[PDB]
RNA sequence: UUGACCUCAAAUCAGGUAGGAGUACCCGCUGAACUUAAGCAUAUCAAUAAGCGGAGGAAAAGAAACCAACCGGGAUUGC
RNA sequence: AUGGUGAACUAUGCCUGAAUAGGGUGAAGCCAGAGGAAACUCUGGUGGAGGCUCGUAGCGGUUCUGACGUGCAAAUCGAUC
RNA sequence: AGAACUGGUACGGACAAGGGGAAUCUGACUGUCUAAUUAAAACAUAGCAUUGCGAUGGUCAGAAAGUGAUGUUGACGCAAUGUGAUUUCUGCCCAGUGCUCUGAAUGUCAAAGUGAAGAAAUUCAACCAAGCGCGGGUAAACGGCGGGAGUAACUAUGACUCUCUUAAGGUAGCCAAAUGCCUCGUCAUCUAAUUAGUGACGCGCAUGAAUGGAUUAACGAGAUUCCCACUGUCCCUAUCUA
RNA sequence: UUGACAUUGUGAAGAGACAUAGAGGGUGUAGAAUAAGUGGGAGCUUCGGCGCCAGUGAAAUACCACUACCUUUAUAGUUUCUUUACUUAUUCAAUGAAGCGGAGCUGGAAUUCAUUUUCCACGUUCUAGCAUUCAAGGUCCCAUUCGGGGCUGAUCCGGGUUGAAGACAUUGUCAGGUGGGGAGUUUGGCUGGGGCGGCACAUCUGUUAAACGAUAACGCAGAUGUCCUAAGGGGGGCUCAUG
RNA sequence: GUGGCCUAUCGAUCCUUUAGUCCCUCGGAAUUUGAGGCUAGAGGUGCCAGAAAAGUUACCACAGGGAUAACUGGCUUGUG
């Protein structure tokens, strides 16, 4: 009966919708024969702040090619930018600072913007792509693409995407240690909560599988198997490495 | 287990043996992998040749360069060192810690490839400048194409990095 | 540059149909624990208690791919 | 074990409201005066910042181990913090 | 704010209202729960570290799906533990107990299918997937921590020797050099002369307690100890009012 | 989590090892030899070849057999093996199928073999200044109408439209393995309660058995659940040890 | 003269496996194998016709007891 606070996403209350705070999403409008292969064109003026963290959302809204209707469309905005600049990307035309093109029709070195990984779609039914423009080179070979992050993984997929150059002001706020605490709650009331990661030699002694009685040890290996037990995951999951990577790079 | 034991003179004897000898597949690629790694632990150069390899290119393959993310940069940096070495114990200290202070105070010899054995050497018996401020830091690349007007093949023809190498 | 048959639809009309309570008894489907136990499982309790739906005015079953080895047998259920 | 039925008090999340004595200490920035070759070093005002100090209601119930407990109250009153 | 007069040597006259200073161990302060014996050294919050993560992937919940949250997110964000302000924050090791496994696959490996005898049934030799075995990484996840080797036994004792952070009488450095005012004073070097420069020692006004045998401000309804002021608790009994 | 059949069609499918039998080499010193670790040496159709023919010498050459098989083919076939397009069945983001692909009236760039047998074309790209109403224009109609009706502008096929993939994946009965999330079951007595782990009590020696102490086992190699192939029965004779 | 002068002179059932009779079972007449009987061995218990269980919990409540049913030291030791 006395589960872990692992096995609670399934009452459907206290993690549903928790961000009035927020407005829209940020996925594309309707795909045509623009938004692709041959000539796309973006804008962005009010540069309205992305609620819940450190981003910009503008709004880009476009009259509607097929009916007379400028429905309001908050997408995600960049840096670099003033209050009003046109997108000037055109596959048979050139580049510049600050556009959107796919990920074939350019050279190495390309930061587009997150919408979709599929040869578009307006939100291709997936997502296992890229987080965005935020993409290095690519592959000339085929409609091939070969991305890479310093996360550690890579991934070979197409070369067509609707990502706008730019950049966001986040590199730093995570670099810069939250000095006057007092976040927790107002912290991640954002979507959800996931924020306690918590505690006790003693939280809930006549039991604790993982170690600790009277005394702070544990016992057993926190490194719960991955496809063994789904009533036992609290911890570690499938381990293999651990070390203390220094500040001081200069390696191969 | 060659590394393994590899961890002397018998050493890189057999070594370079069996060495030349195991000199595509990744499994041995990650055997040199943890190899070398050991290795730097106690290649290298051969060390971050593999690196770039899989570079190119779960498990054993992925935590290495998990590791690896968290000579390069120490290189650049020792790098205008033995410059104005050849051209030494401060810069090593200012480079690299109480016992920083310590050194600060052969020894340093045995202390401490091929680069580093020359550099000693010839500080011992004295008991590309361009390069230099350039790897160092364009103005840079003014002085550079100045002395540079100022193997000249493959000369003309970080990819300094690689220039220093072959140096 | 032009009309039929079949399939697939759309109302407020003449003429029709559907959604449940009580519920002895009976029928189809699904599905527990306690008692006893020369310790525990198997097994008994139990094709059960409780709950739900449909049909009938009795229900289920029954006018033979059934019952025998004898003097051949002559529909179902119950005492 | 099987068959059913609840969120007025308590605890958690989202949304919609109301309310919260008087002070000391005076952080960045800005102004004036003085010293210095420069990158500057201080005092005296204004501004009143902060998971801060003292102190009511609200919140909260640790100490004075009282009174009361054949139920003043199915867990209280006064005082203090 | 300063300058007078006067009384009981009186003066925030009642009411409100922090008694205070100096240590050790533990612990950052603020916030929350034990409705009704436990308000603490617990949990939480800042910092740091580890595991997992490319959408045709994973976690949670459900009897199942074309149900839901995570997900208005894209390595900057997302789920699960431990640690719980900064300085401090492993010296070494991966044979055992787990996890991971694009390392290694025919020793062992059901049924179906396939192969003999057989007018049949039962039994039924070999092949193959997965798990198990071997190996590596991982101990800020649980151990070990006067350590890790080489030595006439084929494995069984671990002396002796060697390396290291395994050593009982407290001698860390520097010190007329920018740090020496006293000082244009002594010694030594150059010079006709040079109060400036260089090189020792000594008592250095104002330099430093490297490294080593268990380190802290401010804050406080945690606990222990001591001092001052004050105090009819006691010594040692009694009286007044609602 | 894994596997076979079926769901679920088709056989133009690159490269192996088998399920009955007949040849091919059996080459280490010496013997000109194929004397392959071991066994078999009076023999099978008898007129006839070798039966033990010569030199050497540990093994000497037909003969129904335990045999390690270097490299092929093999009759109706073969459980699982990468594979480009065409797929009437499943799932599927948008859905107001939005301007698409091939082909097709046409330019430019690239150089030559007789012409288009191939590859980018097919409405915005300095500014929150501006943009729509069966598009501004032509031909064809009820007549002189302030409107309306075709074609071209905007030609078709395809009906799988801009985007993942495929006879893929998911469901159900199928040895066993990962897992106290949950349920059920389980606690004689045994250091005057109870309180480490194991459960190695009784056969001469060695071994069994990880060394100066112990140490079981109806386990292994003689004997052994004591002894006897005359130490029995019977007649005659003899009358023991020690001092 | 059915042994040694006297004294010593024993391997449960059930389950599984094997051998023996041409009989029994063969339950739709009859026929060919056939798991289960009778008799006779081996093996799995030397508690005397010779059969005993499992080894984690001071986080609660109800029904009890003066022989705490619970079997000779798990500590000190009288006249030295």
């Amino acid at each position: 009966g006395r589960v872990i606070r692992n096995q609670r996403k399934g009452a459907g209350s206290i993690f549903t919708s928790h961000t009035r705070l927020r407005q829209g999403a940020a996925k594309l409008r309707t795909l045509d024969y623009a938004e692709r292969h041959g000539y796309i064109r973006g804008i962005v003026k009010q540069i309205v702040h992305d609620s819940g963290r450190g981003a910009p959302l503008a709004k880009v809204v476009f009259r509607d090619p097929y009916k007379y209707r400028l429905r309001e469309e908050i997408f995600i905005a960049n840096e670099g930018v003033h209050t009003g600049q046109f997108i000037y990307a055109g596959k048979k035309a050139s580049l510049n600072v600050g556009n959107v093109l796919p990920l074939g029709s350019v050279p190495e070195g390309t930061i587009v913007s997150n919408v979709e990984e599929k040869p578009g779609d307006r939100g291709a039914l997936a997502r296992a792509s890229g987080n965005y423009v935020i993409i290095i080179g690519h592959n000339p070979d085929e409609n091939k693409t070969r991305v890479r992050l310093p996360s550690g993984a890579k991934k070979v997929i197409s070369s067509d995407a609707r990502g706008v150059i730019g950049v966001i002001a986040g590199g730093g706020r995570v670099d810069k240690p939250l000095l006057k605490a007092g976040r927790a709650f107002h912290k991640y009331r954002l979507k959800r909560n996931s924020w306690p990661k918590t505690r006790g030699v003693a939280m809930n002694p006549v039991d604790h599988p993982h170690g600790g009685g009277n005394h702070q040890h544990i016992g057993k290996a926190s490194t719960i198997s991955r496809g063994a037990v789904s009533g036992q995951k609290a911890g570690l999951i499938a381990a293999r490495r651990t070390g203390l990577l220094r500040g001081s790079q200069k390696t191969q | 287990i060659y590394t393994f034991f590899l961890k002397q003179r018998d050493v890189t004897r057999i070594m370079s043996a069996c060495a030349q000898a195991c000199h595509e597949v990744i499994n041995v690629m990650v055997r040199k992998i943890a190899d070398e790694f050991v290795s730097d632990g106690v290649v290298a150069a051969a060390g971050i040749n593999t690196i770039r390899e899989i570079c190119s290119r779960d498990e054993i393959l992925l935590q290495d360069l998990v590791e690896y993310k968290g000579k390069g940069v120490n290189m650049a940096a020792k790098s205008l060192i033995a410059l104005y070495r050849d051209v030494q114990e401060a810069k090593k200290g200012g480079k690299d810690i109480e016992l920083l202070a310590k050194w600060k105070k052969e020894d340093a010899d045995a202390n401490w490839v091929d680069v580093d054995s020359e550099e000693d050497d010839v500080d011992g018996e004295w008991v590309p400048e361009a390069a230099f401020r350039e790897i160092a830091s364009a103005k840079l690349q003014e002085l550079r194409n100045e002395e540079s007007v100022a193997v000249d093949a493959s000369t003309l023809t970080e990819e300094r990095l690689q220039k220093v190498l072959e140096g």
